[PDB]
């Protein structure tokens, strides 16, 4: 029975699943796009979310800076936490990394992401689009939102 | 347990030709509209991507050189430039990138 | 087995026998050897009896080709197309006598199971068994517990 | 011949509009239920010895303490009534039982995510479709319109309730959690093994 | 390897046979496998038949014209006398005519009460190409058929079949030829209902117009017997009356389909070819 | 890698040191790789139905060489005996009789000739011959390996041909079985003058430029474009 | 062994007559001893038995199994083969007729036992064949509908016979 | 004077006469250079056959996948039919529902739409009454449904169709889906179509209209099975193609003094683009109310 299990088991353990996330996380804020196995790069995500919180406390802030000490494991990185990946999300509340699944790997046929931090020079990756507004059944619901304006209008 | 007796043919084709063990069919395959070629339609186009990571590793390498060292990640934004462009305005006081190509259609400049 | 091999019914060749009797046998190809020890019976039965037989049975045109042979033979064919080969190897004249009689008298039909001993085209003089053949009819043809003027 | 959803074609104009649209149209279609009273009621008939009126389908919110003027200490379990319409009536004669039948349905639910023929029985009763409808036998005097909402003051303090649910899923579990345990050449029907509890 | 030969030989002709069967080689004439001679075939052609058959004749009503046509070109690209070949076109016709009025004969004393149109129906079955090759296969005539394709087509085969009973008719003359006519196609009607020769649409107009000849009343149908009416298996009898006397009655799943066949029983009952009707006598005439 | 450089490219990177061969024994040519002075035939040539002079001088020589080999050599002859060399060739297809065709073709030749047709059925036909045939060129080759001297000769053909190809399933994919069709084509025939059972055999044909376009093809075809790798981009 | 697939493509049919209708062109296309074992090959085998070229390519690709890809280049090299050497007009219009794996040569090895036991570990190959037939995939075989089963049942009663008397 | 159903073999013989005559143009076959342009296989030329391959058979060469989603061309580009011969050597694409800018595949398939409820009409009627086919208005899809122009029998002037007639009408349009029929295409002279309407005056008054446009005096044609019709405009393969397809109202529209022309309308959508049962029915609703031609 696992109700209300949030948290994956991985690695060899508690303290080893931490690591491999660090890893994981160190590996995206220094490359800003990683692909790994689907679920850890899940696992990983809400991590990546929060280091990016703390980073907007800023490097004056003691806790924060502890916070980056421990999950940056190449110290060179604290530096672009604060200095430039906190400062780019200014602005947003959320959403600072998007994750899309990937091919399958051609080794152990592992399900398989990719994982960025939104905003990177980066080429960016084919995201998926939604239909065109132009289409046949765009153009039917348009006409249709059309006329309820003018009944609401009336 | 030993098995008591040896399996027939006529057994073992039921059980290794139920339906449960046959591949299903799947439904979820598409044509990619850039490339023409297949992918499903919850994962990312195959040929599509490696086209990205193909040209996102040219532009590792060439940070690798700029940095030349290891624990030398820059302090600011980096901008990646292709041949017969320009800084912009916007695009000023940043890491600039050079890459000796032209830029790909799909990759736009912002 | 009888489940492991075919079945047929009782049947003649063209109503055989109706209006007239026709011997179903039309050939017969024997094959001899001048030599050989196997054709010593098919040798006298060609010397003896082949020419009485071919009198006796005008419609069987009967070949006999002696070449050499280790088994020598008799095919006989009928007129519904049916190819029977015989070996008359190492069998005496009267041996190959009987056979070829029986090869005459038979009809070409395959030899296997036969379902019943007997067929007609007619089973029923008085019109077939069915359900109301020795039931009473009704007045009105009413059913059980159905009600006359509803 | 490929799957297809709701919004697999739509285009990020026409999905908030789509959505807006079909939640708008389910507010509109609660409220439209709520005076069953002015909308030619079936009879209303006294209760009489042997009646057996509906009940309803709530949503189990949690538990509570309660206290009593003895001083004694009583655990409680809210159920809240979430979109509770009457569905369907059946007669005796066509239900295949003693009593006739009163489908109640339970929380609303989206439409997109429904079978057809569960749409097409729903449009025709104009109201959002529900995620539970249960059956209850009820006699010829307690009939209630279909459409006709059901309220949690339907019940009152001091009465009792049988409740029925489905119970928490343990997956696949042993004798001594399924059972609490720790020859006549074959296992009888019935017997106590593991399994999905 | 084992010494031997005599088991390497058996399955030999143990293969061969698999050779055979998996590859069924193209069916041939007769006359060309071994252990033929045309001349002793067909004198025994006439004697299997008891039949004094003129040789000259019968050779003749063997001989098609597609064979003739045939053998001129094979003859004239392989250039090499001149080829008199007589077909058996004027055979077939005396053949075909005298049947026709023959086996009309036999049918119109058999059964006086068969109308025009059932009798040359019965006719045209009885001289039709599936009973005439039948009959022509089963009696060694397609062995001795000279034609152009292998195997002899219906068409042809039917045409020697008759050219051979012009044959007959001028060598042992009419009343030889009627016996050959009785023996070998009048038989073929044993065990066939007469609508199955005949084929007939619609037998209850049929059985109408026949009534009204006679001066009968139109028939009644009326309900003799009913079983499971309400099911997918019903049985129905339904009997036809006429002045309220009984004529016919037929059996069938549907009341439509029983009507249809208590029609059919009124008609074969009214031409005398009932299915317990006195057999043909083949009793040689004394 | 199919080259011979590749593979001793691939044996000098493997250490397998392939020792040549010398033996008294070496490959007898019948016949030679191509024409000895391709004889480009005049443009306008069907149209129609000192410079000459210096070309017909060397066929004058070369025919001189061709009677010391064979004294009782007419050059008048061959175009019919051409002829007939071209239809028996020909004829031979039809019915695959490659051991016949060997002798009536080179062995330069016989691979055109057969290669393609290998699992298809040919049907061809001369049905008639609309000018008469005659040699435009004689050439002879110089003392070459094994004292081997040819002698090609070049004829001009201009006949009416009937050509039906069907493929592998008995469908047709080429030409039409019956109707006749107007053909110009120049034949090469060579023949080794040394080999004391050499004969006259089709060699090649010639092709100009201007020759018309050949019949169609039945079936439509599709010539894909690049299949690019995902890195590279599509240029037109 | 035995090496009769390959032969199939050598067949060379009678030019056939113009009231004939176009016979469909046929292709067969194997691989020899794939490092495989033909239990594990039957199922994607089976997978694309009377699908169109397409259709098969299609589901191959995105199948995780070894077996997958190895007969998708079987499959991409008989598409090709079928245009350019047997006539086939359009590369699309081709479905696999008969798609099957066979048993390989397969290799014995000294295996272990963890008791000292010695033990022969087989190395498995297999075969894959295909054929592809020229023109759009066979309709599949509908349900037998309530109408059909009725025409045999009461076609059954009728064929009944008296049993075992005259 | 002919009857329908005899009308209607008139009218097949000359469309099938003309479209031999047409083929017997060209005698031998001609070899033309297609090339594709699209973003798809850049590059790929097709050497298809002059007057009797179409932009179907160069889909086939590609893939399956160009097959299925392929509902128009642009040869030249031009709006082509998949099934209409290509005339000479040109430039193809392939257009889609789904692509970016698909304009001109929603035009062909609303006046494909259109044209199938035509035939439904035309036969559903009984034979007493006469039903008259004036025209299809060229509607835009933002409109909410294709609408038929049609003058039913003076007979008819009070009846009006009821719910249940018009489900009456789906089920036979369905029944054609279901036919899986191909629309063929005949591009022929102002003369020759002109005698294939001759017994309609709404037709030969249209015919004439668009043969003035064209300097060259062609009027396209269109046939699904044994039904003709003109169109303005190419149209979608095969009637398959529609999955979810209604015909919402009929609509009388004034003046009704000079003749009563009844609008006959529907709503289409594509396998490609089907929609959830309860946005079908929204899109049906906004389909019964009139539409005006502007
Ligand atoms: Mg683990
Ligand atoms: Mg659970
Ligand atoms: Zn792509």
């Amino acid at each position: 029975i696992s109700h209300g299990r949030v948290f994956r088991r991985m690695g060899l353990g508690p303290e080893s699943r931490i690591h491999l996330l660090r890893n994981l996380l160190t590996g995206l804020v220094r490359h800003e796009r990683i692909e790994a196995p689907w679920a850890r790069v899940d696992e990983m995500r809400g991590y990546a979310e929060k280091l990016i919180d703390y980073g907007k406390l800023g490097d004056t802030n003691e806790r924060a800076m502890r916070m980056a000490d421990f999950w940056l494991t190449e110290k060179d990185l604290i530096p672009k936490l604060f200095q430039v990946l906190a400062p780019r999300y200014k602005d947003q509340t959320g959403g600072y990394t998007r994750m899309l699944q990937i091919p399958n790997r051609s080794l152990d046929r592992a399900k398989m992401a990719v994982i960025e931090y939104k905003g990177n020079c980066l080429p960016p990756l084919p995201l998926p689009r939604r239909d065109s507004h132009l289409t046949l059944l765009n153009q039917l619901l348009q006409g249709l939102r059309q006329d309820l304006r003018q009944s609401q209008e009336a | 347990a030993a098995p008591k007796n040896r399996r027939t043919i006529e057994v073992n084709r039921c059980r290794r030709r139920n339906p449960q063990k046959l591949i299903k069919v799947k439904n979820n395959i598409d044509v990619c509209p850039e490339c023409g070629h297949l992918k499903q339609k919850h994962v990312l186009c195959a040929y599509c991507y490696e086209k990205v990571c193909k040209e996102t590793a040219e532009i590792r390498r060439q940070i690798g050189k700029q940095e030349g060292g290891p624990f030398k990640a820059p302090t600011i934004e980096t901008v990646v430039l292709y041949t017969g462009e320009t800084p912009s305005e916007q695009d000023q006081g940043k890491r600039i990138i050079e890459r000796d190509r032209k830029r790909p259609s799909w990759f736009t400049q912002n | 087995t009888a489940r492991g091999t075919p079945s047929r019914f009782l049947a003649s060749v063209l109503h055989n026998g109706l209006g007239r009797y026709v011997q179903q046998l039309q050939r017969l190809s024997f094959s001899v050897s001048r030599d050989g020890a196997s054709s010593r019976g098919a040798r006298e039965f060609v010397e003896r009896e082949v020419i009485d037989f071919a009198r006796r049975n005008p419609g069987v045109v009967i070949y006999v080709n002696s070449r050499p042979c280790c088994v020598p033979r008799v095919v006989a064919e009928y007129l519904n197309g049916a190819v029977r080969e015989e070996s008359i190897h190492c069998k005496s004249v009267e041996e190959i006598s009987t056979l070829v009689q029986k090869l005459a008298d038979q009809s070409g039909l395959d030899v296997i199971r036969i379902r019943k001993p007997f067929h007609t085209d007619n089973p029923s003089i008085q019109g077939q068994w069915h359900p109301f053949t020795n039931k009473p009819t009704t007045f009105r043809g009413l059913r059980p517990r159905e009600v006359q003027d509803p | 011949k490929s799957g297809t959803w709701w919004d697999e074609h739509l285009s990020e104009e026409n999905v908030p509009f789509i959505k807006q649209l079909v939640s708008d149209e389910d507010k509109a279609q609660l409220a439209s239920k709520l005076c069953p009273l002015k909308d030619e009621p079936w009879p209303i008939h006294p209760w009489e010895p042997g009646s057996f009126r509906v009940g309803l389908i709530a949503l189990k919110l949690g538990m509570m303490p309660l206290w009593t003027k003895d001083g004694q200490k009583h655990v409680v379990t809210l159920l809240q009534v979430q979109d509770c319409h009457v569905l369907k009536y059946t007669s005796k004669e066509n239900c295949n039982g003693k009593m006739a039948t009163l489908s109640v349905g339970g929380k609303t639910v989206s439409r997109f995510r429904k079978a057809t023929s569960i749409l097409e029985f729903y449009r025709e009763l104009g109201l959002p479709p529900k995620q539970t409808v249960k059956i209850f036998n009820i006699t010829d005097n307690a009939a209630i319109k279909p459409g006709t909402p059901l309220y949690a003051a339907h019940f009152r303090p001091g009465q009792y309730v049988d409740v029925t649910a489905k119970t928490i899923g343990k997956g696949f579990q042993g004798v001594m959690k399924r059972w609490g345990f720790k020859d006549i050449g074959r296992v009888w029907p019935g017997t106590k093994m593991p399994g999905k509890m | 390897v084992k010494k031997g030969f005599r088991a390497a030989f058996r399955f030999q002709k143990e293969l061969e046979r698999q050779r055979l069967l998996r590859c069924p080689p193209p069916p041939v004439r007769r006359s060309e496998k071994p252990n033929w001679d045309y001349h002793a075939e067909i004198q025994a052609f006439g004697h299997r038949l008891q039949e004094n058959f003129s040789l000259d004749l019968l050779k003749t009503a063997f001989v098609n014209s597609c064979y003739i046509k045939s053998e001129e070109a094979k003859r004239q690209q392989l250039g090499i006398v001149l080829l008199n070949l007589k077909s058996n076109q004027e055979l077939s016709e005396q053949g075909t005519s005298f049947s026709q009025t023959c086996l009309t004969q036999f049918l119109e004393d058999e059964y006086p009460d068969m109308p025009t149109e059932g009798i040359k129906n019965l006719v045209d079955f009885l001289t039709g190409e599936e009973v005439v090759c039948h009959v022509a296969r089963n009696l060694a005539v397609e062995q001795l058929t000279l034609s152009e394709e292998f195997p002899v087509p219906p068409a042809v085969l039917q045409q020697t079949f008759f050219a051979v009973i012009g044959a007959l008719l001028q060598s042992s003359g009419p009343e030889r030829t009627a016996l050959f006519i009785r023996d070998f196609l009048i038989t073929q009607m044993t065990g066939k209902e007469l609508f199955e020769m005949w084929k007939i649409i619609n037998p209850m107009g049929l059985l109408v117009e026949e009534l009204k000849k006679r001066n009968v009343s139109a028939p009644e149908s009326r309900l003799t017997r009913q079983s499971g009416g309400t099911t997918a298996l019903p049985l129905y009898f339904v009997g036809l009356y006429c002045d309220k006397k009984l004529i016919a009655e037929g059996p069938g799943e549907t009341v439509l389909v029983a009507e249809e066949e208590a029609a059919r029983v009124a008609l074969r009952k009214l031409y005398g070819f009932t299915e317990n009707r006195r057999p043909w006598n083949y009793s040689k005439p004394k | 890698f199919k080259t011979e450089k590749e593979f001793m490219q691939h044996a000098r990177k493997a250490g397998l040191v392939i020792p040549p061969e010398k033996s008294d024994r070496s490959i007898h040519l019948a016949c030679t790789a191509g024409i000895f002075d391709a004889y480009v035939p005049p443009e306008g040539d069907a149209r129609i139905s000192t410079e000459r002079m210096k070309k017909t001088m060397a066929s004058q020589v070369s025919i001189r060489r061709i009677k010391d080999y064979d004294a009782n050599f007419k050059i008048k002859d061959f175009p019919e005996k051409a002829k007939d060399i071209f239809i028996e060739a020909h004829l031979c297809l039809n019915n695959s009789d490659h051991d016949r065709l060997h002798t009536l073709v080179t062995e330069h030749c016989f691979p055109d000739m057969t290669w393609d047709i290998k699992y298809k059925t040919v049907r061809w036909s001369f049905v008639e011959s609309l000018e008469p045939s005659h040699v435009v060129q004689v050439r002879c080759s110089s003392m070459m390996n094994q004292g081997n001297v040819y002698g090609q000769i070049t004829v001009r053909m201009h006949t009416r041909q009937t050509l039906a190809i069907y493929d592998r399933f008995g469908r047709l994919m080429y030409g039409q079985e019956d109707v006749p069709k107007d053909v110009l084509e120049y034949v090469v025939f060579e023949k080794q003058l040394t080999n004391p059972y050499g004969s006259w055999r089709m060699h090649t044909k010639i092709v100009p430029p201007w020759a018309p376009p050949k019949q169609p093809i039945l079936k439509t075809v599709m010539i894909p474009g690049p299949q690019l790798k995902p890195e590279e981009e599509y240029e037109e | 062994i035995s090496r009769k697939w390959e032969k199939k493509n050598k067949i060379v049919y009678p030019p056939q007559l113009p009231g004939e209708p176009r016979r469909p062109a046929e292709i067969y296309h194997c691989r020899r001893q794939i490092k495989y074992s033909k239990d594990k090959m039957w199922y994607l085998a089976k997978l694309i038995r009377g699908m169109s070229i397409d259709q098969a390519l299609a589901q191959l690709e995105f199948n995780d199994k070894k077996g997958a890809k190895i007969i998708k280049e079987v499959l991409l090299e008989a598409q090709d083969m079928a245009v350019r050497d047997h006539n086939v007009e359009f590369r699309s219009n081709l479905y696999i007729a008969e798609s099957t794996s066979g048993r390989g040569q397969c290799l014995k090895r000294i295996r272990y036992h963890g008791r000292g036991r010695f033990g022969i570990m087989e190395k498995v190959y297999c075969h894959y064949f295909v054929k592809l037939v020229e023109g759009p995939p066979p309709p599949p075989e509908p349900p037998k509908t309530a109408v059909a089963h009725a025409k045999e049942y009461i076609q059954q009663l009728r064929s009944r016979t008296i049993v075992h008397t005259l | 004077q002919l009857s329908p159903t005899e009308l209607t073999e008139m009218r097949n013989d000359l469309f099938n006469k003309e479209k031999a005559r047409q083929l017997s143009l060209t005698p031998r076959t001609e070899k033309i250079e297609v090339k594709h342009v699209g973003k798809t296989d850049p590059g790929t030329v097709f050497v298809m056959n002059k007057n009797i391959s179409t932009p179907y058979s160069c889909a086939m060469h590609l893939s399956e996948w160009y097959c299925r989603k392929s509902i128009l061309a642009l040869v030249d580009g031009q709006p082509w039919d998949m099934y209409k011969p290509l005339t000479k050597s040109c430039e193809i694409k392939f257009l889609t529902f789904k692509d970016c800018d698909p304009g001109e595949v929603n035009k062909a398939y609303w006046r494909s739409c259109a044209m199938m409820m035509g035939c439904v009409i035309e036969r559903a009627f009984k034979d007493e009454y006469m039903v008259n086919l004036v025209r299809a208005p060229e509607v835009p899809v933002i409109s909410g449904a294709f609408c038929y122009d049609v003058v039913l029998d003076s007979k008819l002037d009070e009846w009006m169709p009821t719910k249940e007639n018009l489900r009456s009408f789906t089920k036979d349009a369905h029944a054609l889906i279901y036919k899986d029929l191909p629309f063929e295409t005949l591009e022929v002279e102002a003369k020759v179509a002109l005698e294939i309407f001759q017994h309609s005056k709404y037709k030969v008054d249209f015919i004439e209209e668009k043969a003035s446009q064209n300097p060259e005096r062609i009027v396209k044609l269109h046939r699904i099975g044994d039904f003709i019709d003109v169109s303005e405009g190419p149209l979608i393969p095969r009637t398959s193609i529609c999955f979810q397809y209604e015909v919402s109202a009929v609509h009388n529209l004034q003046p009704t003094q000079p003749s009563l022309i009844r609008r006959f309308q529907g709503v289409s959508l594509p396998v490609h683009l089907r929609a959830h049962f309860t946005i079908w029915d929204k899109l049906l609703e906004r389909s019964r109310k009139m539409v005006t031609e502007d």
